[PDB]
RNA sequence: GGCCUGCU
RNA sequence: AGUAGAAACAAGGCC
């Protein structure tokens, strides 16, 4: 009901209805990141510039109906004025602070479901085993190694289709994945996350990170193991070599 | 035969039809037939699906007009008609919510009765081989397929024929207008047989008009068109044409390799003139502090109180007269700010509750030593032109200024201990490896040989003060503001302890671009008298402010104690760069723990420990009139500390050139101290390299007075 | 005693302790003011190494341009421009024979990309010069702007989609009699052919700020959005090319570079004899890309495009015949003051070709009557050679032909050299049985270096025995020495948000372990100071101190409202419990099971207002510009909290007559939001087609409302109204 | 003998004149300036800054070149050297 | 005096 | 004045 009643509030006022008209779709990214904000070139000074402000951040029209104007002393929480070339209102970061101690609150039992690979590594440091540390030099060779232990054997565009299939069956198109393995990853990532209300985008983000398989260049001495290489920086040193067990093995 | 389509056929199909003419990218003008055939399938598959209505029941009610209401549901709703994109996209949402299978190629309706696709096809040929042909096209099919063909027949699988008979007999007239109205055009020569599947196209990008012309004339000397270019590469062979040129090149171009001996390099000349003068922020060797011995942590307490309650603690106030001008600014103005920051300080003394941060009254004192309305007024150049002084900028070499001793005497005592800490570190989480046991150890004595050092209290002063500059100039932009240089530092008795070594009046500060510039008037309490060294205060305005007296076995001393004032600036870079001076302990202990890595990898064990306590081993960190002077590791930890710090401290384009063309030469001396036979191609251009960096930052030219000394006492 | 570090060096070697002559501790060199005079010496310095050249006057921009290839052979060791033809030829022609089948294969695989590739790939860029308004902007912005102006004019082919069609369409521009812009102050303004030729081949000059490692400041170039398709295609073969040869070291990261040095150096020394000797050069190229004639680059990729589709050879020589003609602007321009009257004046750049002399000092004015002649509307003609690596990897491959070349089998001698190239810096090998023999290897490098336009510095370049060198900042000791020197601008709070910098530091932390070899107590000294500066930063303290901030009143009655403190997260004033075990784990996930499930509930809230996603490419990817290196992207691993707010925007548009461009921006994300919640894949898959908005739109309404009915809230009064409501918006759009 | 041996300079007020000689294929006088690089003045063809000046000439019976310095200036103020122990000129008041 | 902006 | 260094800041624009 909304979405066309939007559409049609925009359609009635011409130049939204010359922009939807004329604009196709391919030009649909263009578009959308047509902005005449610059990409920053010193971020870190101006994030310690713009702290220092009142109103330093940015959010949806919404928190003017979810947070009040003011705290109990009166410092003020979100400001009415919206950001430079959108409908969004600049508000101060005690907002964020107020969000987390009367904000509404949810039932966050799923996102350790949908971050499974943080969650995953978390599992597997906290019973991991150490040993005693051995002083020696270490002769460090560079080598090619897989860093993401969780890859499902899959390639960027080999899992996107199932990542679509999982989040969003009905844009997958022409494709209709044939090989079984990615069948089983979409039955077992479609019925684990069948309600997950995060966010499409997120999802799809993560299932990406978790499935393919990625690769960078890297200096090891021994190891070489998946799970062994992401705590390659507790592991091997310059002259120390610490032997560890992650608690999958 | 496009006239047919301009005569009968409505508009909306013939533009659907259009715009599937332009879906597949091939030309009407070649082949017609084709968009003919494909606009009476969707004429088949509107007339087919429209005029058919379904209620809650099944049984779809059909009429011939759609009433007003809510009944006006559609019983066949159509798949074609539509781009590939949405297409499919019906098709997976109907496969989604009717939990049907989901069909490889595309259909063109679909019905609720029987809850599945319609695929309508109405051929030229008859309808017994057209049904079996897309049945074999398609595979292991439940959507039920039904065709037509222009005799009148129909048929289907299942002898199922979904909907009214009526409608059919509709269709099959329909069928044979078509036919019998062709019959007065006299197309069947090809109607039958016009398509046969053809898909191919060659991607054409040619070069033409314009831009072929700057292609004729992007060629080598002797060319007169692109064309003749090609043909000549496609034509050009290797015939050994690199030796020719070699050979007839002249033999002065070369690269011939000077030796590099130990004679051979030269000492830096460094530029003569007026003597270097002090640069930095705040004062660091001469430094003053006032304190309470309160229990606050560093961000702990209100600054203006703290200030107020430490100066309260020292007796001997005089009034302030002037000691050594500033030699080019009004010394009075100075004075008089002095006074009036007292007497604003008493006044937020008497009031209720000690303001958080203060601000101060809009002078002509501070207005001239905050530079305000000194910028000339920006106006237009039509209106500025017979003005004979309008020039640009001052565009040209900085002054040349000579080395002198007190920046040597400065890091000389910038590197030696003190009698408190002066770094108090955050949470870890607790150690639970034993290689976190070992680096938590590491950490604790370097934490304890760099925390009781004068590097580390100027990274705490200069963090605080560039902290506390950069939030008033993006909170208080328009009004004068004062801050209190705090510092708070642990006696070796463990009791905490506040130090207050003077104010920063921070003036308009609407910084846009990141060198923009903010001017402030920073005053700090001293005991060290400016006329010994004048030369290192040529900015500064120095006061006699009052006495000090410290318990000396000398009766008791009852030193004079003044007042640097001057007045310095910074911008948002300078402000962000000196609140991150912490790093400068990052660097010199991951140089030291390197070195301690290193050689630990010798002996197979951890070597910290010996080198902390045992101080057997030393390294050259020094040079005294009798000779080398080596000190213990902790030592070297200090003076690159203190390195770092200066580098932080006094920073500037001058000192990233001669570090670059140093370094440089370093390695070159490097390898010849290691016998490995270094050579230089202009060995003359790299030290004009060097030296034009040298022009009148002190810290630049200790570096290369350092590095003079360095090849003295190297090449040996 | 007086304390001097560098004395240090006399017992640790420069390399083991090269770290310390690093200031990378202190605010870097920034240009304040005008880049007009750099950009002015760039241009005569550029044409005056090719004095010897031959003079011609372009027929289509009127424009003097200086062509040195086949020029007379440098008679001194001063840099020269004049590149042989035949030479460039031979040499790669000689290294096709020593890699057959390199060309052709990588023709291929740039031919299929060429033909496959998008226009929206040109929208993944940085700032370009946009004629349009005649500015640099931001490069969606400016193929927006730019195919507007197209359509308006009459060229539609880019509505294919295709990049291909774009660069058609491109070109067929230039043979337009007068094409349309856009002036606010809206005002359309008519360009004739010149002009637009002109502001097609133009370039737009800065200042390059935040450069360590030098006393002058440089300029640096940035092109237009016709000729940027061009170069994407001729960059993409020049890769696919370099990726097959083992001496180029510019499309890998740093530590491939460090493993492939030491590979080149055990190969060469190894093989080598006990009655060989073997020498290296860490050689710099003095003045790399002044040098370097676009022509030049337009034979290479001719010899390498032989016996290929025309059209392919036609796309990929388009590039090099725009730079042959390309024109630069010479940038903001110059600012007066006069103290007699006490003010200031900004005259524009446009103004150098007709101002007069006066105010001009003796150096800038003789660099403006040497630069005048080549001034043809308010920008100068540089043609002679290429202004700031524009085509690096061409380069590259330059340099990598010049360094096969001495394979020992041409060099037909005893000598021989090896080595690594990456454009502007070099290490060379050479062996040979004795002195003279490296002499005379070096020296025929040198000679045949200048016979292709490439310049060795002499005064950066030194030659030692093999064993010790230096490339790109990596010294190499008998095995590459960590320098840590050059990642310390990098520990700081990078200025994302709060979560995001949490992550990347503790990432960096992690890396610099790994790679740089930062040692365990300094890595968990940098942990604290970094904890320490990022809660000074975000005004987020610990909340059990009495630290007055703007923050640390909610903080605090959080912190008392909390009954598990330890699991509250640093931005929310919590305990740090991260270690050196610890820097490869989210700070979300580290502190899950600390939570209270009420916090945990209100922290991670999709319904938060202050969370935004945009597309796949910007979920968790931040563009960090290492010091010393061209701008980089982190993948940082975090987790969707309320921290992940993004901050405030400039907002000075206001203030300026491009005050439209914030009322077009705010319609267009209304405008893709709906198209969002229309079509739920827009932003992870771009959406492709030929349709236009409404059309799909209104289409999927008529099916969801269907199906969402066949099973769920909708029912026939909402469904009905939905049919209507579509038919609604379609009359609509009729009129 | 040595290879090279210039002889004839000394102190000279400015616009003043001097004649150097050098006891040794084409010859050149070079000069090296205080600070300053070793640069070529003349062979026998002769340097901008010198100009219509100083005249370089030879005797190829006595194996020498000669240079002729007219209208001297205190840039040439250096050591000259032929190709030595080189002599040094000097412009001074 | 009143109001707007701080990488446009 | 001061910051800074091959050109700038020492507020800008709009009424």
């Amino acid at each position: 009901m909304e979405r066309i009643k939007e559409l049609r509030d925009l359609m009635s006022q011409s130049r939204t209805r010359e922009i939807l008209t004329k604009t196709t779709v391919d030009h649909m990214a263009i578009i959308k990141k047509y902005t005449s904000g610059r990409q920053e070139k010193n971020p870190a000074l101006r994030m310690k510039w713009m702290m220092a402000m009142k109103y330093p951040i940015t959010a949806d029209k919404r928190i003017m109906e979810m947070i009040p104007e003011r705290n109990e002393q009166g410092q003020t929480l979100w400001s009415k004025t919206n950001d430079a070339g959108s409908d969004r209102v600049m508000v101060s970061p005690l907002a964020v602070t107020w969000w987390n101690r009367n904000g509404p609150t949810t039932s966050a039992v799923h996102y350790p479901k949908i971050y499974k690979t943080y969650f995953e590594k978390v599992e597997r440091l906290k019973h991991g085993t150490f040993g005693p540390v051995h002083f020696r030099n270490q002769v460090k060779i560079r080598r090619r190694v897989d860093i993401n232990p969780g890859h499902a054997d899959l390639s960027a565009k080999e899992a996107q289709d199932v990542i679509m299939e999982v989040v969003f069956p009905n844009e997958v198109g022409a494709r209709i994945l044939t090989s079984e393995s990615q069948l089983t990853i979409t039955k077992e990532k479609k019925e684990e996350l069948q309600d997950c209300k995060i966010s499409p985008l997120m999802v799809a983000y993560m299932l990406e990170r978790e499935l393919v398989r990625k690769t960078r260049f890297l200096p090891v001495a021994g190891g070489t193991s998946s799970v062994y290489i992401e705590v390659l920086h507790l592991t091997q040193g310059t002259c120390w070599e610490q032997m560890y067990t992650p608690g999958g093995e | 035969m496009e006239d047919f389509v301009r005569q009968c056929f409505n508009p909306m199909i013939v533009e659907l039809a259009e715009k599937a003419m332009k879906e597949y990218g091939e030309d009407l003008k070649i082949e017609t037939n084709k968009f003919a055939a494909i606009c009476t399938h969707l004429e088949v598959c509107f007339m087919y699906s429209d005029f058919h209505f379904i209620n809650e029941r099944g049984e779809s009610i059909i009429v011939e007009s759609g009433d007003p209401n809510a009944l006006l549901k559609h019983r066949f709703e159509i798949i074609e008609g539509r781009d590939r994109t949405m297409a499919w996209t019906v098709v997976n949402s109907i496969c989604n919510t009717t939990g049907a299978e989901k069909p490889k190629f595309l259909p063109d309706l679909y019905d609720y009765k029987e809850n599945r696709f319609i695929e309508i096809g109405v051929t030229r040929r008859e309808v017994h081989i057209y049904y079996l042909e897309k049945a074999n096209k398609i595979k292991s099919e439940k959507t039920h397929i039904h065709i037509f063909s222009f005799t009148g027949e129909e048929m289907a699988t299942k002898a199922d024929y979904t909907l009214d008979e009526e409608s059919r007999a509709r269709i099959k007239t329909r069928l044979f207008t078509i036919r019998q109205e062709m019959a007065s055009r006299g197309l069947w020569d090809s109607f039958r047989q016009s398509e046969r599947g053809e898909e191919t196209i060659e991607e054409r990008f040619e070069i033409t008009g314009t831009m072929r012309r700057l292609a004729d004339q992007s060629l080598p000397p002797n060319f007169s068109s692109l064309e003749n270019f090609r043909a000549y590469v496609d034509g050009f062979e290797p015939n050994g044409y690199i030796e020719g040129k070699l050979s007839q090149m002249s033999k002065e171009v070369n690269a011939r390799i000077e030796p590099f001996l130990k004679t051979t390099p030269r000492p830096l000349r460094l530029p003569d003139g007026p003597p270097c003068s002090q640069r930095s922020k705040f004062l660091l060797m001469d430094a003053l502090k006032l304190s309470i011995e309160d229990p606050s942590h560093e961000g702990e307490g209100i600054p203006l109180y703290d200030a107020i309650k430490c100066m309260r603690t020292f007796f001997g106030w005089k009034e302030p007269n002037v000691v050594k001008p500033h030699e080019k600014g009004i010394n009075p103005n100075y004075l008089l700010a002095w006074k009036q920051v007292l007497a604003e300080l008493q006044d937020i003394e008497n009031e209720e509750k000690i303001p958080k941060t203060k601000n101060m009254k809009k002078t002509s004192q501070l207005k001239w030593a905050l530079g305000e309305n000194m910028a000339p007024e920006k106006v237009d150049f039509d209106d500025c032109k017979d003005v004979s002084d309008l020039k640009q900028y001052d565009s040209d070499e900085p002054e040349l200024r000579s080395l002198a001793s007190w920046i040597q005497s400065e890091f000389n005592k910038a590197c030696e201990l003190t009698d408190s800490s002066w770094i108090e570190l955050d949470e870890i989480g607790e150690d639970v490896a034993p290689i976190e046991h070992i680096a938590s150890m590491r950490r604790n004595y370097f934490t304890a040989e760099v925390s009781h050092c004068r590097a580390t209290e100027y990274i705490m002063k200069g963090v605080y003060i560039n902290t506390a500059l950069l939030n008033a100039s993006c909170a208080a932009m328009d009004d004068f503001q004062l801050i209190p240089m705090i510092s708070k530092c642990r006696t070796k008795e463990g009791r905490r302890k506040t130090n207050l070594y003077g104010f920063i009046i921070k003036g308009r500060s609407h910084l846009r671009n990141d060198t923009d510039v903010v001017n402030f008037v920073s005053m700090e309490f001293s005991l060290t008298d400016p006329r010994l060294e004048p030369h290192k205060w040529e900015k500064y305005c120095v006061l006699e402010i009052g006495d000090m007296l410290l318990r000396s076995a000398i009766g008791q001393v009852s030193r004079p104690m003044f007042l640097y004032v001057r007045t310095n600036g910074t911008s948002k870079i300078k402000m962000k760069w000196g609140m991150e001076m912490r790093r400068c302990l990052l660097q010199s202990l991951q140089q030291i723990e390197s070195m301690i890595e290193a050689e630990s990898s010798v002996k197979e064990k951890d070597m910290t420990k010996e080198f902390f306590e045992n101080k057997s081993e030393t390294w050259p960190i020094g040079e005294s009139p009798k000779g080398v002077e080596e000190g213990s590791i902790g030592k070297v930890c200090r003076t690159l500390l203190a390195k770092s710090v200066f580098n932080s401290l006094y920073a500037s384009p001058q000192l990233e050139g001669f570090s670059a063309e140093s370094r440089k030469l370093l390695l070159i001396v490097q390898a010849l101290r290691d016998n490995l036979e270094p050579g230089t191609f202009d060995l003359g251009g790299l030290y004009e390299a060097i030296e034009e960096c040298l022009i009148n930052d002190p810290w630049v030219l200790l570096n290369a007075s350092w590095f003079n000394s360095f090849l003295t006492h190297a090449l040996r | 005693m007086d304390v001097n570090p560098t004395l240090l060096f006399l017992k640790v070697p420069a390399q083991n302790a090269i770290s310390t002559t690093f200031p990378y501790t202190g605010d870097p060199p920034y240009s304040h003011g005008t880049g007009t005079g750099y950009t002015m010496d760039t241009v005569n310095r550029t044409h005056q190494y090719s004095e010897k050249g031959r003079w011609t006057t372009n027929t289509e921009t009127g424009a003097p341009q200086l062509n040195p290839i086949d020029g007379p052979l440098p008679e001194d060791n001063e840099p020269s421009g004049y590149a042989q033809t035949d030479c460039v030829l031979e040499a790669m022609a000689f290294l096709e024979e020593s890699h057959p089948g390199i060309f052709e294969n990588s023709c291929l695989e740039t031919m299929e990309v060429v033909q496959q590739t998008r226009v929206d790939k040109l929208t993944q860029g940085r700032q370009t010069y946009d004629w349009t308004l005649n500015r640099n902007q931001p490069a969606a912005t400016a193929l927006a702007n730019t195919i507007e102006v197209f359509r308006s004019n009459g060229l539609t082919a880019n509505e294919s989609g295709r990049l291909i069609d774009f660069l058609k369409d491109v070109m067929e521009s230039m043979d337009k009699e007068e094409m349309e812009i856009t002036t606010h102050f809206k005002k359309k303004q008519r360009l004739n052919k010149r002009s637009y030729l002109i502001r097609a081949l133009t370039l737009n000059t800065m200042t390059k700020d935040a450069e360590r490692g030098k006393l002058k400041r440089r300029a640096i170039a940035t092109p237009g959005m016709q000729i940027r398709g061009f170069v994407y295609f001729v960059e993409t073969l020049a890769r696919s090319i370099c990726e097959k040869l083992e001496q180029s070291g510019l499309p890998v990261g740093g530590n491939e570079k460090k493993a492939k040095l030491a590979n080149v150096v055990r190969k060469m020394m190894t093989n080598s004899q006990d009655t060989e000797l073997s020498f290296t050069i860490t050689g710099d190229n003095t003045k790399w890309n002044e040098n370097q004639n676009p022509r030049m680059f337009l034979a290479m990729i001719t010899y390498i495009t032989r016996n290929q589709p025309e059209w392919f050879r036609n796309v990929l020589s388009i590039a090099p015949i725009m730079f042959s003609n390309k024109m630069a602007r010479l940038g903001k321009g110059y600012m007066f003051e006069s103290k007699s009257m006490k003010l200031r004046t900004q005259i524009p750049a446009e103004m150098l070709a007709s101002i007069d002399l006066k105010y001009f000092n003796d150096s800038t004015r003789k660099k403006i009557e040497k630069i005048r002649p080549l001034l043809i509307d308010g920008t100068a003609s540089l043609s002679p050679g290429m202004m700031m690596g524009m085509f690096n990897m061409l380069s590259t491959v330059l340099g990598v032909s010049i360094l096969n070349l001495g394979q020992k089998r041409y060099t037909k001698t005893t000598y021989w050299w090896d080595g690594l190239q990456s454009s502007d810096d070099f290490a060379l090998i050479v062996n040979a049985p004795n002195h003279e023999g490296i002499q005379a290897g070096v020296d025929r490098f040198y000679r045949t270096c200048k016979l292709l336009g490439i310049n060795m510095s002499k005064k950066k370049s030194y030659i030692n025995r093999t064993g010790t060198f230096e490339f790109t900042s990596f010294f190499y000791r008998y095995g590459f020495v960590a320098n840590f020197s050059m990642e310390l601008p990098s520990f700081g709070v990078s200025g994302i948000n709060e979560s995001a910098d949490m992550s990347i530091g503790v990432t960096v932390i992690k890396n610099n372990m790994i790679n740089n070899d930062l040692g365990p107590a300094t890595a968990q000294m940098a942990l604290q100071l970094f904890i320490k500066d990022y809660r000074y930063t975000y005004r987020c303290h610990r909340g059990d101190t009495q630290i007055q901030t703007r923050r640390s009143f909610e903080i605090k009655k959080l912190w008392e409202q909390t009954r598990s403190k330890a699991g509250l997260l640093v931005s929310d004033g919590g305990p740090n419990l991260y270690n050196i075990r610890n820097l490869h784990i989210p700070e979300v996930c580290l502190k899950w099971e600390l939570m209270d499930e009420d916090y945990q509930g209100r922290l991670c809230n999709p319904l938060n207002p202050f969370v935004s996603h945009k597309e796949i490419e910007s979920v968790n990817n931040a563009v960090m510009m290492p010091a010393h290196g061209p701008a980089k992207n982190m993948e940082y691993d975090a987790v969707a909290t309320t921290h992940s707010w993004i901050p405030k925007r400039n907002r000075s548009i206001l203030n300026t007559s491009q005050r439209g461009i914030l009322e077009d921006e705010q319609m267009y994300q209304k405008c893709c939001n709906l198209f969002e919640k229309f079509f739920p894949s827009s932003s992870y898959r771009r959406p492709v087609g030929i349709s236009s908005m409404v059309e799909a739109m209104v289409s999927r309404a008529r099916i969801d409302a269907r199906i969402d009915f066949e099973s769920g809230r909708i029912k026939k009064e909402e469904f009905a109204e939905i049919m209507k409501i579509c038919s609604t918006i379609e009359e609509l759009r009729r009129q | 003998q040595v290879q090279l041996q210039e002889s004839g300079g000394g102190l000279v007020q400015p616009r003043g004149s001097l004649r150097l000689s050098c006891a040794a294929y084409t010859m050149g006088w070079y000069r090296q300036a205080p600070l300053k690089e070793r640069e070529l003045v003349a062979t026998v063809n002769y340097a901008d800054p010198v100009k219509g000046r100083f005249t370089i000439s030879r005797d190829n019976n006595k194996n020498t070149e000669y240079l002729q310095m007219s209208s001297l200036q205190p840039e040439d103020t250096a050591v000259y050297y032929c190709y030595g122990q080189g002599t040094q000129v000097t412009v001074s008041s």
